[PDB]
C-alpha cells in the first residue's frame, strides 16, 4: 500500500509538473506575438 | 508547522487548476488527485481520514485554510524513500534488487489498495521492468527520493 | 547574424525615449517579449535580476547581446508546442478545445488575463467546447 | 558653426522668398516650409522642438541669428535612401517591394502626421506613381535624391 500510494503520487506529480513548464512555456510564446505585434506598430509609426 | 509562502503559492496554484468550478471547492477526489500531484504522502485510509477530517462539518469540499493545515501535517509525516527500498527487498524475493514484473503487479494490485492493470502498465513503463527478464528497481526508488 | 545585432540595436534606440543608450527593466522585458523569443515568467525574472546585480537598472549592450544569446537558446521550436498542446490535447489529433487551453494557461504558471485569453482564442479561432487546431496558430505566432 | 558665404546667400534668399511680407519675422507655420524647402530633412516632432525654442525666444516668429544658430543645429542631420527603401519594404504588406499607391496613401495617413489628401496626390503626381498599380521603389528613390 505504501508503494502503491507513493509511486501514484509522484507519477502524477512528475507528469503535472511537465504540464506546468510546457503551459508556462506556452504563456510566454502567447504573450510574444502580442509584443512582437506592439513592436511592429511602433515601427510602422516611426516609419511613417 | 506552517507552510512556506512559497509552497503556499504553489499549492494555492495547483487549488485554482483544480477549481474547475472556480468558488474555492475541491471534491474528495478532486482532493486525491491533488494529493497526487503535490507529491504529499498520504494512505487512501490516511486520505478517507482527512477527508472526513474536513468534512466533520459535511460539506464535502476541501476549503484553503485546513487545506494548509493538513499539508502542515504532511509535511510533518515525512517518509523516508529508505523505508522504500527496504520494502522493495522484501518484496525481492531474490533480494538482489531484480525482480519480475507479474510478481510486482501481483503484490501492487491483490493487497490493500487495489490497482487497476492501466496503472501497473504505467508503472512498469516509467520503471522501465520487463516482464520476463527481471530489471532492477533501484532506478526507479531513486527517481523517488526526488519526490 | 550582424543583421540581427544591429536590429537590437534599432529597437535598442527606438524603444529609448530619452536616448541614455540604456534601457529599462520594464522596457527590458517588453522588448525581450516584443523581439520574439519567449520567456518563461520564472526565467525572465531571472535574467532581470541577472543583469539588475549591478543594481543600475540599465541594460548594457554587450551584455544585453551575450542574453540575447541567451534568449535564442531558450527559444523553442513549434514543434514542441504542438507536441505539449497535444500531450494536453484528450483527442491527440491537434484539435484541442479553447475552454480547456484558457483554464489550464490561466491556472499554470503566470496569471493569464482574461482580455488575452480573449486575444489568443479570437486569434486561434478555436471555440471553446470544439476542436480546433492550435499548429497554424503556434506557427503565425512564429512568424509575427 | 557658421557656414559659407553662399550658404547664408541662399538662406538669405529663401527667407526673401517665403517672407511674403518682408518684415523679417516670418511665423513658424511659414518657416516650416522655408525649412522643408531649404534642404533640410526634418521630423515633424522635430519641427515642433523647433518651434517650441522659437517661442521661447518669444513671439512665434524667427530671427535670422535664431535662424541660422538652427541651421548650425540642424546641417548635422543626414539620412540614407536606404533606410527608407526598407521602411517603404515593412510598410509593403507582401513584401515584394512594391506597394499600391492608395495602399500606401491609406498606410501613410491613417497613422502618423494626417496629411493631407491633396499632398498624397501630389505624391501621385509628379513621380509617375500609379494609383491602383504598386509603385516602383526607384520612384521613392529618384524623389528622395531630388529631396
Amino acid at each position: 500500500t505504501t508503494i502503491q500510494k507513493y509511486w501514484r503520487m509522484y507519477v502524477v506529480r512528475r507528469r503535472y509538473k511537465i504540464r506546468r513548464a510546457a503551459t508556462i512555456v506556452i504563456q510566454s510564446y502567447l504573450r510574444g506575438y502580442l509584443t512582437r505585434n506592439r513592436y511592429r506598430k511602433i515601427l510602422r509609426e516611426y516609419k511613417a | 508547522d506552517q507552510l512556506t509562502e512559497e509552497q503556499i503559492a504553489e499549492f494555492k496554484e495547483a487549488f485554482s487548476l483544480f477549481d474547475k468550478d472556480g468558488d474555492g471547492t475541491i471534491t474528495t477526489k478532486q482532493l486525491g488527485t491533488v494529493m497526487r500531484s503535490l507529491g504529499q504522502n498520504p494512505t487512501e485510509a490516511e486520505l478517507q481520514d482527512m477527508i472526513n477530517e474536513v468534512d466533520a462539518d459535511g460539506n464535502g469540499t476541501i476549503d484553503f485554510p485546513q487545506f494548509l493545515t493538513m499539508m502542515a501535517r504532511k509535511m510533518k509525516d515525512t517518509d523516508s524513500e529508505e523505508e522504500i527500498r527496504e520494502a522493495f527487498r522484501v518484496f525481492d524475493k531474490d533480494g538482489n534488487g531484480y525482480i519480475s514484473a507479474a510478481q510486482l503487479r501481483h503484490v501492487m494490485t491483490n493487497l490493500g489498495e487495489k490497482l487497476t492493470d492501466e496503472e501497473v502498465d504505467e508503472m512498469i513503463r516509467e520503471a522501465d521492468i520487463d516482464g520476463d527478464g527481471q530489471v532492477n528497481y533501484e532506478q526507479f526508488v531513486q527517481m523517488m527520493t526526488a519526490k
